[PDB]
């Protein structure tokens, strides 16, 4: 079920 | 006009760093909506003006089946408001962690609408470049809406390129994880991350340490199951090539290739985004308030510059 992501910018 | 307090603030639907987004009811019309609410002091503080407002941008002017759609926008001295169509079918995220994987009819009923909705950004000049299973909602009848627009790029036609390193690290095409510039054939090798999470149970390239994850997506080779139809390996191998220029769907016709390609030649592209085909499932709730596809995580949890950013829809 794999642990939630979370988006990013640099 | 649009304010806070034409709306009843219902349930917590889902919560980041630079927003929440409720379940709400618009008090005069008794019709059920998801409003996403920033805070500007925050949004100001962090950079994200530019990522709200291409959010809001991509929002206003962009109109497709498989879309979030934007009902309303409005601001306070404090707040931003963005009023959304509800998807009562919550996250694929969910859906898949629950079942662990799809049949891969159901994979391809997903990735088409998926397929529709990118060839439509891409035929507006946007780049979405954050395909992932947490950015796909199943709306009441079970279609794919894709969310989160703020990391789109617009004014990318033909081979245009971009250059800010974004996106989420799990879904990250390789070309990205090099210097200088890439093109819109990143949302084909998202498109093949979420196509093989859905088809084969996990991710193609894991680790917890980004340092070794970006090493699997740009030296590892991706593995199937014995079991996958060829059509279905043939599909994930041509979305997730490294090199963009030999992807599937990273030649001049860019969507045109992946429509074509043998894994979907069941599907008929207009059928799509017309939406003919019964989907292969639909979210079973029992009310409009009913939030059983969101995690008990947010919806037990109690609820107490941007000169053009008010919207009203034309629908
Ligand atoms: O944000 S949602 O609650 N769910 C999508 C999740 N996208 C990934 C980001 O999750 C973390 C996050 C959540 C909310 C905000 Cl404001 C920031 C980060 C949502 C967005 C747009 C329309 C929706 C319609 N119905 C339900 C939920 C909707």
């Amino acid at each position: 079920g794999r642990p939630r992501t979370t988006s990013f910018a640099e | 006009k649009v304010t806070m307090n034409d709306f009843d603030y219902l349930k917590l639907l889902g919560k980041g760093t630079f927003g929440k987004v409720i379940l709400v009811r618009e008090k005069a019309t008794g019709r059920y909506y998801a409003m996403k609410i920033l805070r500007k002091e925050v949004i100001i503080a962090k950079d994200e003006v530019a990522h709200t407002v291409t959010e809001s941008r991509v929002l206003q002017n962009t109109r497709h089946p498989f879309l979030t759609a934007l009902k309303y926008a409005f601001q306070t001295h404090d707040r931003l408001c963005f009023v959304m169509e509800y998807a009562n079918g919550g996250e694929l995220f969910f859906h898949l962690s629950r079942e662990r994987v799809f049949t891969e009819e159901r994979a391809r009923f997903y990735g088409a609408e998926i397929v529709s909705a990118l060839e439509y950004l891409h035929s507006r000049d946007v780049v979405y470049r954050d395909i992932k299973l947490e950015n796909l909602m199943l709306d009441k009848d079970g279609h794919i809406k894709i969310t989160d627009f703020g990391l789109c790029k617009e004014g990318i036609s033909d081979g245009a390129t971009m250059k800010t390193f974004c996106g989420t690290p799990e879904y990250l095409a390789p070309e990205v994880l090099e210097d200088n510039d890439y093109g819109r054939a990143v949302d084909w090798w998202g498109l093949g991350v979420v196509m093989y999470e859905m088809m084969c149970g996990r991710l193609p390239f894991y680790n917890q340490d980004h340092e070794r994850l970006f090493e699997l997506i740009l030296m590892e080779e991706i593995r199937f199951p014995r079991t996958l139809s060829p059509e279905a390996k043939s599909l994930l191998a041509g979305l997730l090539k490294k090199d963009p220029k030999q992807r599937l769907g990273g030649g001049p016709s860019d969507a045109k290739e992946v429509m074509e390609h043998r894994f979907f030649l069941s599907i008929n592209w207009q059928d799509v985004v017309q939406k003919k085909l019964l989907p292969p499932f639909k979210p079973q709730v029992t009310s409009e308030v009913d939030t059983r596809y969101f995690d008990d995580e947010f919806t037990a949890q109690s609820i107490t510059m941007f000169e053009d950013f008010d919207y009203i829809a034309d629908w």
